[PDB]
RNA sequence: UGAACAGCCUCUAGUUGAUAGAAUAAUGUAGAUAAGGGAAGUCGGCAAAAUAGAUCCGUAACUUCGGGAUAAGGAUUGGCU
RNA sequence: UCUUAAGGUAGCCAAAUGCCUCGUCAUCUAAUUAGUGACGCGCAUGAAUGGAUUAACGAGAUUCCCACUGUCCCUAUCUAC
RNA sequence: CAGUCAAGCGUUCAUAGCGACAUUGCUUUUUGAUUCUUCGAUGUCGGCUCUUCCUAUCAUACCGAAGCAGAAUUCGGUAAGCGUUGGAUUGUUCACCCACUAAUAGGGAACGUGAGCUGGGUUUAGACCGUCGUGAGACAGGUUAGUUUUACCCUACUGAUGAAUGUUACCGCAAUAGUAAUUGAACUUAGUACGAGAGGAACAGUUCAUUCGGAUAAUUGGUUUUUGCGGCUGUCUGAUCAGGCAUUGCCGCGAAGCUACCAUCCGCUGGAUUAUGGCUGAACGCCUCUAAGUCAGAAUCCAUGCUAGAACGCGGUGAUUUC
């Protein structure tokens, strides 16, 4: 029978199965379209999420009900240490599609990279990249066939990069490898300028800036196994029901005689890559100077971070950027953040951001002081400083 | 309406019996109706900080009940929140007597009125006292 | 973003938080923490609650 | 303590007898809480919640004058001298 | 006048008794096949095969009002096993 | 429910909208006719919750016709991608009423769904009323209460390990399989087009808003076993401090975590097409969107994007056991 009141069906039927992730760092599928106009930069960066703060911003846009007015929002804001290029990879068009070529890498490996390639490092040898380095004694020349090489076919090429983690607060020693591709010039353009950059870190500033689309891709937080009311959202049974009211009441018909993959049912619910589209970037900071918390209007010598440090994460020394919106996984996790595939010219994108407030107060709670400064001038003399 | 009114919060819904104050001697209203909102299975339609929706009075005047009218609510209860971030939620859900245009049946409005009922209909706003 | 001062024991109000609970003449109450707030809910009279700083200036502590 | 052999703690006396440990997922059994609405869900106020003791004023329709009645509905409840 | 006994007197009702019926009128509601009070040529009410009001009462069934509350809007969290 | 003919309605006038007298068919969402399956047993009504499918399309998207001047309204075509409510009474499936919105379209899946639930009715035993019957008893006549058992095994689904292809680790590609966003209001257009006036737009730009989905808890609420602090009551430790029990003794605040359209952010554009409107051009020396080719074009289809990755789809790279 039909049936009796037609509703919208529950959750979503394009992020199936929901299931966990092969790797705790989420990769990504898609890239911009390469253009060999302009000149060569990177298209994506690491950074492991730290916190969100409160900042306040001027809503400049016709139309609106106030113009030239303040207002508030939340915004992320990711600890992304400079990243450092250790080599690159070449990948020729075959018609079952993309293959790898080859791949090159750079003479001095640093341990944090070289960690990810051992399960115990303590009990290893450290025996790796050891012939790999004689390549380059006599003149190079094991690589430059290879150079060659990559730079007649392979025309897509994408440098490997690496993390530095021994500035962040984590107490995890292993950077996160990933991958990242080269837009704009040609291959031989896209290949000096990997070579040259061999051993290199580069900042932020040079891959991101301010008023532009920035889309965020991570693993989210996982929450074990959960039946179906918070899974999907589901009605849930009346109090009268019987051996519990927390399912589905009807899973399917009896023809076919079995159950709708459709069905909501219960299982797992969260640790899933899952992909955020339009963050507006807001400001992009400097971990080399102060007055990161400091904007034109408010001039209070303050830093970014909050009193007593971010929660379970620390606090904030080198390159960070702040991003309206929330970011999918929890704190400490690793975003590798992607610039927006198509040119959204619109009306949403083309606003300038001025910063004017930034709150540093103590989120480890209902803090209200945002400086020690502060603090001490409304608190007066106290008995534990003597 | 002469102009778009911010997210709806809810937290007024269908079967509030809810006060008058102002002076077409209705006293309380009974929600039975509401437009603007949709179609959710076993969802009740419920009410924000000044909506278009019609009620019926349960004590007061004996000519003022007995028929679907229309309505106004000036005051809300749940907390509300404005774009430059403040939580509001007034003491007591209390609205003002209306037509389906939004002209007057009393002469004036008791107590405070939220600034959003200002810049929505505005005659409300016309005879009213402190809007906040 | 001004910085408003809180109507139950003195405080800084930074945007983000607060609670009104008006009255009906529009006395406007501005409040800084749920404690403060429920603290008021049932007439504790700010008269004779201790850590206050309205306190701080009647009982002539800390000056 | 308490009007009370109500409920609770202790004295004499008796017992420590119910296979145990580490994890704290869903769904469950049992106990509670949830801002605003206040029965709009459901055949149906089903379940839970709400007032609950003592003292003072007052307590309607009907009536067989015995009852309704703790009607409904208002104020107080600590400690020390 | 008739087979015979006379054709329902006092009372009551769409009542637990009414197929037509969700009968008609008034009230309760924004809205009522629900409730109450009436209208009675009542298929098929009715006086000890007993009718009504009944004062008080019922782990009997139904309707309405105040406070109330996760029954619901709209689900979330804690505990022991 | 859909076609054919045409005496006529439509002031004149057959298809703008209808169409009697008749005829040819369509599916089994009504009810019928048989009992072929089941009476060493398919749990039988309705409601709640949930998935999918059909078009005989209510609205949305794109178009055509009208005695279509605007608006509004009627009919038809491509169309299941999306939506199709909350409530008074009744057990209701039906039916009626109130209000909303774009509208509250029609149906199936053993008259979907009881080892998912509810037990009001029907449909045991008790009992009452009215009719029939001397009677025990009957009433597709009315009312009240009346136990709804079990999953561990197989398949399927949600998820999760996993030996084997020389081992191990990292970076990966991408066949397959799913897909998602829908809709409306307001300012300007514009009191403009149109219309005499009453009336009264549509396309761009902006503000947004209904439902749904994906995430996160800075802000606010909730949660209290942080038993963290403070206060309170009964009892016990000679008294004070500090304390035990009263199945978490009670109350206020309450950090962290969790969560709340009760909080926040987000939900992309390129191609090819249906309906339809067009070009050249004969058949048919003219005409013709069609026969060849070709243009524009839908919420349609496929790709851009996202999710999982063949555990027997694949590539590159490091070191590969002196004993």
């Amino acid at each position: 029978s039909h049936r009796k009141y037609e509703a919208p069906r529950h959750g979503h039927l394009g992020f199936l199965p929901r299931k966990r992730a092969a790797s705790i760092r989420a990769r990504v599928k898609a890239f911009p379209k390469d253009d060999r106009s302009k000149p060569v930069a990177l298209t994506s960066f690491l950074g492991y999420k730290a916190g969100m703060t409160t900042i306040v911003r001027d809503l400049d846009r016709p139309g609106s009900k106030f113009h030239k007015r303040e207002v508030v929002e939340a915004v992320t804001v990711v600890d992304t240490p400079p990243v450092v290029v250790v080599g690159v990879v070449g990948y020729v068009e075959t018609p079952r599609g993309l293959r790898s070529l080859t791949t090159v890498w750079a003479e001095h490996l640093s341990d944090e990279v070289k960690r990810r390639f051992y399960k115990n490092w303590y009990k290893s040898k450290k025996k790796a990249f050891t012939k790999y380095s004689a390549k380059y004694a006599q003149d190079g020349a094991g690589i430059e066939r290879e150079l060659a090489r990559i730079k007649k076919y392979a025309s897509v090429v994408r440098v490997l990069v690496h993390t530095q983690i021994r500035k962040t607060p984590l107490a995890q020693k292993k950077a996160h490898l990933a991958e990242i591709q080269l837009n704009g010039g040609s291959i031989s353009e896209k290949v000096d300028w990997a070579r040259e950059h061999f051993e290199k870190t580069v900042a932020v500033d040079s891959v991101f800036e301010q008023n532009e689309m920035i889309d965020a891709i991570a693993v989210t937080k996982g929450h074990g196994f959960e039946g179906v009311t918070h899974r999907w959202g589901t009605k849930k049974l009346p109090r009268k029901t019987h051996r519990g009211l927390r399912k589905v009441a009807c899973i399917g018909a009896w023809h076919p005689a079995h159950v709708m993959w459709s069905v909501a049912r219960a299982g797992q619910r969260g640790y899933h890559s899952r992909t955020s589209i339009n963050h507006k970037i807001y400001r992009v900071g400097k971990g080399d100077d102060e007055a990161n918390g400091a904007t034109s209007f408010d001039r209070t010598k303050k830093t970014i971070t909050p009193m007593g440090g971010f929660v379970h994460y620390g606090e904030i020394k080198n390159d960070f950027i702040m991003v309206k919106g929330c970011i999918p996984g929890n704190r400490k996790r690793i975003v590798t953040l992607r610039k927006s595939l198509y040119t959204n010219t619109s009306r949403k994108a083309l606003e300038e951001v001025s910063l004017k407030w930034i709150d540093t107060a103590s989120k480890f709670g209902k803090g209200r002081f945002q400086t020690p400064a502060e603090k001490h001038a409304f608190m007066g003399t106290l008995k534990k400083d003597l | 309406a002469q102009g778009t009114k911010f997210r709806i919060s809810l937290g007024l819904p269908v079967g509030a019996i809810m006060n008058c104050a102002d002076n077409s001697g209705a006293r309380n209203l009974y929600i039975i109706a509401v437009k603007g909102s949709g179609s959710r299975l076993n969802r009740l339609p419920a009410a924000s900080l000044g909506d278009m929706v019609m009620a019926t009075v349960k004590k007061g005047k004996p000519e003022l009940r007995k028929k679907v009218m229309p309505a106004i609510v000036v005051r809300q209860a749940k907390s509300w929140r404005r774009r430059d971030g403040v939580f509001l939620y007034f003491e007591d859900n209390a609205g003002v007597i209306a037509n389906p245009k939004g002209e007057m049946k009393g002469s004036a409005i008791t107590g405070p009125v939220g600034k959003e009922c200002a810049d929505l209909w505005p005659r409300v706003a016309s005879n009213s006292g402190v809007v906040v | 973003m001004k910085v408003e001062i809180d109507s139950f024991s003195g405080a800084k109000i930074y945007p983000g938080r607060g609670t009104l609970f008006v009255r009906g003449d529009s006395k406007i109450f501005r409040f800084q923490n749920s404690k403060s707030a429920s603290l008021f809910k049932q007439r504790k009279n700010p008269r004779r609650i201790a850590w206050t700083v309205l306190f701080r200036k009647h009982h002539k502590k800390g000056i």
